[PDB]
Parts: structure tokens; C-alpha cells; sequence
RNA sequence: AAUCCAUGACCAAAGAAUCGUCACAAAUCGAAGCUUACAAAAUGGAGUAAAAUUUUGUUUACUCAGUAAUAUGCUUUGGGUUGAAAGUCUCCCACCAAUUCGUAUGCGGAAAACGUAAUGAGAUUUAAAAAUAAUUGUUUAAAUCAACUCAUUAAGGAGGAUGCCC
RNA sequence: AAACCAUAGUUAUGACGAUUGCUCUUUCCCGUGCUGGAUCGAGUAACCCAAUGGAGCUUACUAUUCUUGGUCCAUGGAUU
């Protein structure tokens, strides 16, 4: 009767996996060392192919066929590592579990995929992204002192 | 009543006792915001509590404005300070003194500053803590317009 | 009667009086009972009162938008008002079987 | 608020001395947990039931959170708690709980045999029951024992970290967690992350979706995880104090 | 002696009322934070510069608390001003079982200290 | 012909309610609200305790508003909402002692290509529906009933006649 | 350059758990019967969804794919 869509916001976080280098313990230092940057070999068709492979490997044949009907990456840029994937409201939990089960990129290792906000509209997703970006600047300004 | 923090540094203070906090404010927070060494100012400090008499405080204040020498070329500044619920009585005493002094066709020049103490208390659950903030108002009143004190962080009134 | 906790009133509501044996439970609920998580706790068993506790009826019950709670306009008996040593009072709907707690204030009209 | 109760300590025995690299990796993974968003952290330390317990009270816990993590505690703003699991196989080399219950805060068990489950359900002052999710379960999870140990207050702990280690043990972990969900009837289910590397920790949404697709309803996951973790922390702190 | 207190004269033109929060003695802290954030966002589309925060009497303490919160939390310039507020009080003068509400009235002025707190963007 | 039982056809009404739960000094699939600033402690508040001071006055240490507020919490509700949100249907959402439908016209109604009441008639041979403005899969009737269309009946008071309880 | 305004408001109204009530069928009981009580079960539908507000009309709905009231010079059986 009405096509119900639901977008998922996900972020790529790189943990400082280095035991030979000691790290500073605070809020903004770990926020900066976790939000450093995404590598150059990052694209939309390269992340969609990887998540499709992971979904087909973890769920199966029908589990990937039911979710791959409306599985698209609407907006994503490698500068901040925030992407918005479109999916249905029935298979949203399956897409979240697939994002959780994302092991690694074909060339880049040691990364975590974190789903932050999920909703059925893009306007509220953009509003929450702007709110999160504004909140990020506060700890930065406070720690620069 | 777990701890007192100022300038992200833990201090040994008590909110219920006024003497210790007033002496701490007189000795630490004021010299770090105003320097009386490289200027020509004569600063008279005064802390206001809620148990002090308003008329007696005004009788202290109208005298503290004409105690220093006039031959030395001194700008005489009075630093009134308080914290917590005593700020209401502090403001009342300041406004009554202003009303009593401006009547003689004079002007009172004032600079205000607002900072905060950070205290911690036990929250609703045993695994949660609450962070309370206690305001601190510092006013500098003087009869002269120009003061060589570093008062850029204040507000002109 | 103003609702001091979770609940929504309606017109033609019943006004019951708090009993004497279950007097500390409502006082603790009005003071506060939280979960180990931190949020409030309303998921408990309700001490259903007796029947002979009707003291009033709410005529104009609508969610008060000026304070953020449920305002109840009722009319209680003076004898039962002097009977209780507290200002706590229970509100119930006509179809709902739940009892909300609140406090009433006298209006000089 | 979220609670993690299964952070493992890189040390198995008592003769095993800690390494600075292990402490650095633990600091890294705790920082990553706090980065993904958490409030309560309870590091776990594993020990064998066959090993000799020390004749000490001032040395039962080779952690000492106050001297090691006490700076991180007031800097980043989280808390740490003591938890110890018991790898129990057979009724031998034991009969001591009153001295291990006062030092640590949470006491868990790891039964791997037939009599281990019976002795865990009989007279063990434990809070959580943990199974080897990586390898096969001992015999079969039945209702006769699980119902009886849940009705008293002991919950079942599920490790979603063991799945992210390799590819082959994923099948065994799934076949074991679904058996535990079918036997426990979805009442006393607490979850923890048994990861030692900062690359195997996830957020609340992914874990919730995983446990929902694995057989647990969305109400059970949230309510159980949150309130039961808070309640086990509370009763542990209470039995530690008094 | 019976005496009632009416509010103080408020003369707001069209927009001084909009970008101004009057903190009551029963006003919660978080609701004040929320309304202050809404005012701060809506000011530059209302066409003002600052957000006025006015409180007198018992609410002065938590008004200063709200001020010092946004002072360092969001790093926004704050300005505190000490003002006087005149309030009219209606009292009964002495000069039949009659209700005390319906009696002779006399107006009296009372001055109170108050704090105005402006917050920049 | 009366009553009862079962089926079928047609007309009319309505669209069960209540409770609890979902991380981030902010969040949620969302939304609103907790702002006519005061505890008559500002007619330069009310008192207690110590020193000194020939009392005033002054310097320290405290009490009183207690039904007290309790820090991103807290309360509410969210697809037929006036039973159809659906539909290329109609109309109101500025006035006009009047080139402005100055329309006392069956009743109600601001209007309505709007509801209903009494009587008579009608069927491409008809005022008009079919086999040379909107809507509907069937799309009024054509033994009797039921349904559609059109043609008449201006409001109030008084007198006489008839029918019913009386 | 705004007039920004909904006891839903811009196509959002999500995830399950528990309780009461209704239809028929399965059985028991007091006193034939009772808006009777208690289990053993199923069902709680279909038409369809707002985008500024209100009224009128028409058109879709309710077959083990929830219900209710009445009527019938409709037929079927029985008594007078
Ligand atoms: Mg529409």
C-alpha cells in the first residue's frame, strides 16, 4: 500500500592497534586517533561489493536475495567516513547484523563499522549527522586549550 | 559532599563552611585574574555572606571607598565577592550602596565576572554520580573610569 | 487534582482515597523508585484498594499543557477531606483499571 | 547505560607474570570500548580449578585497578570491576569460595562436563554461568537444570566475541547459542564481549540485531542485558562491601 | 496581615520578549537548557544578537547556574547585569463578617535585586 | 390464513480497550509541553554567642523561609482524527439598505451540482437513463413490495365540519 | 523579510511481551433459563492509508478472509 524505506547511518572507525606506542588517555585524543581518516582505496561500489560479499557469506542465498532488492548506498564520502545506506524496514536488522559482521576490506585491514542512527527518512538522518558534527567540535575546542 | 574542584584542579573546601571558601576566593581566584603589582591600584577585598547585616555592610563599603591616600594618585578599587545563595544578599548590598552613593551626583563604575565551582555528589543509583555547579560572582566598583588592571575578561557596567 | 507521576486523566473519572495500610508505598512512589539502570520504575504490582473509598468525581479531565502534566477538575467531600491527614488522592478512569496518584488543591470559587 | 562484563585479562595462571605489551593492548581495547560508547566495564580473569589457590588475601587479585586503571578512571570517566570465572571439570581440587567471594566482585563458572553442570547447579555461590562457545558444548542443554538455576538467580552468559575470532568456530558458536536460547527459554540471558583485541568489539545496534536474528526477542535483549547487568553489579558490590 | 503580590511591569515591544527567558523558582534546569538552546538557534532568524535570561529572588542562584553552564560548556560569551525591580503589593488597611479577599486595598512599592544574563552565539 | 424452524436476497449502524520496555549534559520511528522572572529575607530582614569599647558603634563565629529544591531528566499522544484518509464531485474560509443572485417560495441550513416529508404520474412508444459535472466489476425499475428521476404543497393567529379517549 | 501555524502533522506513526472483552464450536454445574462461571482451541478481519482546516453527496468493505439489528404477496418442513 506504501513503500516504507529505512536508511542506516554507519561510520568507519580505525582503532589504534599499536602496542609499541603508548597512548594518551582522554576524550578528544582518542576521538582524533579513532577518527583519523579513511584510506585512499575507498569508494561506494567497493564498500557495496564488500558488504554484499559479507552478507552472502554470513546469511546465505535467500538471506542475501531478500535484502539485495533495495540495498543501495545513497550518500557517502571518504573525507569523514559517514555513509547512508537505503534498505527495507523488514530486513533492516539483517543489514545491521551484516554491518556488524563486516570483517575487513580487500586491501585495508583493522577497521570497525559502527551503526549510529537508523530511521525511515533522510531529513532526520541529516539533522542527526549535523548535530553529531556540532557535538564533535565541542570536545575539540575544549581540549585545544 | 565528596569533593570540590576549581580550574579542573581538586581543592580542599567545604560548601557548608563559608570562611574557608571565602578565604580561598580571596587568596587564589582573584590574584590569577587581577594583578596588583604592575599597576597603580589600591584593592580592598570584601566577602559577603547571608548572615551579615546589610546596613553594616554598607557602612563598611562607603568607608572602604575613601580609606586610601589621595596624594599618591591612587585608584581605589573595592572587590566584593560571594558564592552560592549568598549572591542574592551580595547583590542587595551592592544595589543599596549604589542607590545611596549615586544620590550625590556621582557615578559608580563596575566590572563583573562569573565563574563556577564544580562539586560531585552521589546520584540516584550507587553506580552514578551527579556534577553540580556553584556560581561565583566578582564585582569591582570604583569611582574612576580608567583602570590599568587586566579587566578585558570582565564586563563594563 | 494534579497528577504527580505517570498517568492521563479523562472526564467522568473516579476519585478514591488512599488507604491507611498502604500509605508508605504511595509516599515512596511519590518520592522516587528508580531501576538499577537509572530511569524511573513504574513496572510494579499495584495495591488495588477497596470499593468504599469514593469521595469524588472528575468533571473536566484533560492533559494540562501549561505545566506538562494531567490536570483533574473534581469535587471531593469535606468529611473525607478532613478524614485524611495527607493531601494524596487516587484517580481512576471509567474503563481503565489503573490507579494514579496525585495531590488536590482547594479552589475558592 | 551499557555494561560489559566479559573483558578477559591476558593471564591464565598465577605463575604467569603480566607483560607490558599485554597491558598496553588491554588499555587499547578498553579505550576502544569507551570510544564505541560504554559506561561500565568489568574485566575478567580466567583460572583453572586444578591450580592451587594462594594462601593470601592481599594477593588474590593480580589487577589492582586503583594503581593501574585509577588514572584512566578519573581521566576518561568510566569504572572497572573485578570478575573471575572458574573452569570446573570434576569435583576435585576445590572446596573454597568464602575467601574468593570477598576479594573479587563477580564470580563466574565454566563447566565443561557432565558432573560440572550438576556441581554448578548444586552448591556454587556463583552469579553467571559461562559455556565454551568456541568449541562444542559438553553434553546437551536441558530445561531440568537451567530452569532450576535461573529460578534462584543465576543467569546464563553469552559471548558474542568468540564468533569474530575465526570462520570455522562460527558454526559451533551459533549452534551453541541457539541451544542455550532454546533451553533457557529466554529469561536469564546476559551478554558479554570476550575480546582481547580492539578489532573485535562492536556497538549496541549490531549486537542487538545479531541476538535478535539468533533467537532472542527485542524486549528480552534490552531488558535482560541492561537491568540484569546492573543488578549483578549491584549484588556483587553489596556482597563485597558487607 | 493579609497582603498579595502582583507581578512586575513588563513592557516588551515585539521581539525583546521572544529572545528572553524568565526563569521562575519552579522552573526545572533541563527545560531551561532546552528553551535556551531553542532561543539561541532562533535569535538570528528573529534578528537579535543575544538571549536575555531574567530572574529575580529565589531563582537567581539557578539563573547564574544556567549562565555559568553555557559559559564554559559551549564556550559562549556571557554578560551579567545587576538591576532593580519594583513590584506592587496590595495590602489591607484597618479603618460584619466579610470575606478577607473583598476588602479595602492599598498599593505599596517594593524594590528587589535581579540579574539579567545575556548569552552570545 | 396464524406461529416456529433453516437458507437465500435487500436496507440500516459500528470499526474493542488497558499496562510495561527500547544507551550517549540529549535522544527517538516521531511530536508537543514543563517562561506573565519574588521564600513579602530591599521601608538599607529578624536574633543569638565572644572580645574590646564608660551603652551606642565596630571585628569575628552561627540560626531562621523545612509544604525546601533535587542536573538532558520528566508527562502525554501518534494512519479512517467524527468511518471511508480513497475519488477528474460542489461550497465556505473580506465587507458592501444593494449594477453586490435585496431569494418572506414544503421543512432544517451561511452556502451546497445538500438531508428528509405528503400526494399524482412516468419508461429509448418517455420531461429525461438504453438494444442505430463526478463516481461505480455488476452499476434505477420494468408480478407485488423496495430504489432513482421529475411535477405540486409560503410562516403564524381566529371560526365551522368530521374521526378518536372522553 | 517575515507572516511558521495542528490535544498526528509532510508522506514518520516502528519492535515484540502481557491482560481484559466479542463470534462459533468442545464439556461440566446449580433451578428450563440468565450480557452466568471455568477450562480445550481458532479468529480480532476486509476496503485502504493523511500532507492546510470544516460540511454535503457518491463510490469500495466484512464467504472456515472479526460482527450486529430488522424486513421479505422468496422458497423448504410441521401444527391449527
Ligand atoms: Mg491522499
Amino acid at each position: 500500500v506504501r513503500l516504507k524505506s529505512r536508511y542506516i547511518l554507519f561510520e568507519i572507525i580505525f582503532p589504534p592497534t599499536d602496542t609499541n606506542v603508548e597512548e594518551s588517555v582522554s576524550k578528544a585524543d582518542i576521538l582524533l586517533s579513532h577518527h583519523r581518516a579513511s584510506p585512499a582505496d575507498v569508494s561506494i561500489k567497493s564498500i557495496l561489493q564488500e558488504i554484499r560479499r559479507s552478507l552472502s557469506l554470513n546469511l546465505g542465498d535467500y538471506g542475501s536475495a531478500k535484502c539485495n532488492s533495495l540495498l543501495q548506498l545513497k550518500y557517502f564520502s571518504n573525507k569523514t567516513s559517514t555513509g547512508i545506506i537505503r534498505c527495507h524496514r523488514e530486513d533492516c536488522d539483517l543489514v545491521i547484523m551484516a554491518l556488524m559482521l563486516m570483517s575487513k576490506i580487500g586491501d585495508v585491514d583493522g577497521l570497525i563499522v559502527n551503526p549510529v542512527k537508523v530511521s525511515g527518512t533522510i531529513k532526520k538522518i541529516e539533522q542527526f549527522a549535523m548535530r553529531r558534527n556540532s557535538k564533535i567540535l565541542n570536545i575539540i575546542k575544549c581540549s585545544q586549550s | 559532599i565528596n569533593g570540590v574542584y576549581y580550574n579542573e584542579i581538586s581543592r580542599d573546601l567545604d560548601i557548608s563552611s563559608s570562611t574557608q571558601c571565602l578565604r580561598f576566593l580571596k587568596e587564589t581566584v582573584i590574584p590569577s585574574l587581577a594583578n596588583n603589582g604592575n599597576n597603580s591600584t589600591s584593592i580592598q577585598y570584601h566577602g559577603i555572606s547571608k548572615n551579615d547585616n546589610i546596613k553594616k555592610s554598607v557602612n563598611k563599603l562607603d568607608k572602604q571607598i575613601n580609606m586610601a591616600d589621595r596624594s599618591l594618585g591612587l585608584q581605589q578599587v573595592v572587590c566584593i565577592f560571594s558564592y552560592g545563595p549568598h549572591i542574592q544578599k551580595m547583590l542587595s548590598i551592592l544595589e543599596i550602596f549604589k542607590k545611596g552613593y549615586i544620590k550625590n551626583n556621582k557615578k559608580i563604575y563596575q566590572w563583573n565576572k562569573l565563574t563556577s565551582f564544580d562539586i560531585k555528589r552521589e546520584g540516584r543509583n550507587e553506580l552514578q554520580e551527579e556534577r553540580l555547579k556553584v556560581p561565583i560572582l566578582v564585582t569591582l566598583v570604583s569611582d574612576s573610569e580608567i583602570i590599568d588592571l587586566n579587566l578585558h575578561s570582565f564586563t563594563k557596567q | 487534582c494534579t497528577l504527580l507521576e505517570r498517568g492521563h486523566p479523562k472526564d467522568n473519572a473516579r476519585i478514591y482515597q488512599v488507604p491507611e495500610k498502604d500509605l508508605e508505598h504511595w509516599l515512596q512512589l511519590a518520592k522516587g523508585v528508580y531501576r538499577p539502570n537509572g530511569r524511573k520504575d513504574h513496572d510494579l504490582k499495584i495495591p488495588l484498594p477497596e470499593v468504599h473509598d469514593l469521595i469524588g468525581f472528575i468533571t473536566s479531565g484533560t492533559y494540562h499543557l501549561n505545566c506538562g502534566n494531567g490536570m483533574g477538575i473534581g469535587f471531593i467531600d469535606h468529611h473525607a477531606a478532613i478524614r485524611q491527614p495527607t493531601r494524596y488522592v487516587l484517580i481512576r478512569n471509567v474503563g481503565t483499571n489503573t490507579y494514579r496518584l496525585g495531590e488536590w488543591s482547594k479552589i475558592s470559587v | 547505560m551499557l555494561v560489559d562484563l566479559n573483558v578477559p585479562w591476558p593471564q591464565n595462571s598465577y605463575a604467569d607474570k603480566v607483560t607490558s605489551q599485554a597491558v598496553n593492548n588491554l588499555i587499547k581495547t578498553l579505550s576502544t570500548l569507551h570510544m564505541l560508547g560504554y559506561t561500565h566495564i568489568a574485566i575478567n580473569f580466567t583460572v583453572n580449578h586444578s591450580e592451587k589457590f594462594p594462601n593470601d588475601v592481599k594477593l588474590l587479585n593480580p589487577i589492582d585497578i586503583k594503581r593501574r586503571f585509577g588514572e584512566l578512571m578519573d581521566r576518561t570517566g568510566l569504572k572497572l570491576y573485578s570478575r573471575i570465572t572458574l573452569i570446573i571439570d570434576d569435583p576435585s581440587k576445590g572446596q573454597s569460595l568464602s575467601k574468593i567471594s570477598q576479594a573479587f566482585d563477580i564470580v563466574a563458572a565454566l563447566p565443561i562436563s557432565e558432573k560440572g553442570l550438576t556441581l554448578s547447579t548444586t552448591n556454587l555461590d556463583i552469579d553467571l554461568l559461562t559455556f565454551q562457545y568456541g568449541s562444542r558444548l559438553p553434553t546437551f542443554l536441558k530445561h531440568k537444570s537451567i530452569c532450576s538455576c535461573v529460578n534462584r538467580g543465576v543467569k546464563l552468559e553469552i559471548v558474542y566475541g568468540y564468533a569474530l575470532r575465526d570462520v570455522q568456530a562460527r558454526r559451533q558458536f551459533v549452534s551453541n547459542v541457539r541451544s542455550v536460547i532454546r533451553s533457557s527459554r529466554s529469561r536469564g540471558i546476559v551478554i558479554g564481549s570476550g575480546a582481547m583485541s580492539p578489532l573485535e568489539c562492536r556497538n549496541i545496534l549490531g549486537v542487538t540485531s545479531l541476538i535478535k536474528n539468533l533467537g532472542l526477542p527485542s524486549d528480552r535483549c534490552s531488558k535482560a542485558m541492561g537491568d540484569l547487568a546492573s543488578l549483578v553489579l549491584l549484588n556483587g558490590r553489596l556482597r563485597n562491601k558487607s | 496581615k493579609r497582603v498579595t503580590k502582583h507581578p512586575s511591569l513588563k513592557t516588551l515591544t515585539h521581539k525583546q520578549i521572544h529572545t528572553t527567558i524568565f526563569v521562575k523558582s519552579t522552573t526545572p534546569y533541563v527545560s531551561a537548557l532546552k528553551r535556551i538552546n531553542k532561543f539561541l538557534d532562533s535569535v538570528h532568524k528573529q534578528g537579535s544578537s543575544y538571549v536575555a535570561v531574567l530572574g529575580m529572588g529565589k531563582a537567581v542562584e539557578k539563573t547564574l547556574a544556567l549562565g555559568c553552564h553555557f559559559q564554559d560548556q559551549k564556550n559562549k560569551k556571557i554578560e551579567v547585569y545587576t538591576k532593580t525591580i519594583e513590584v506592587l503589593d496590595e495590602v489591607i488597611t484597618e479603618g460584619s463578617d466579610v470575606e478577607d479577599d473583598d476588602k479595602e486595598t492599598q498599593l505599596k512599592k517594593r524594590a528587589v535585586s535581579g540579574v539579567e544574563l545575556r548569552i552570545y552565539v
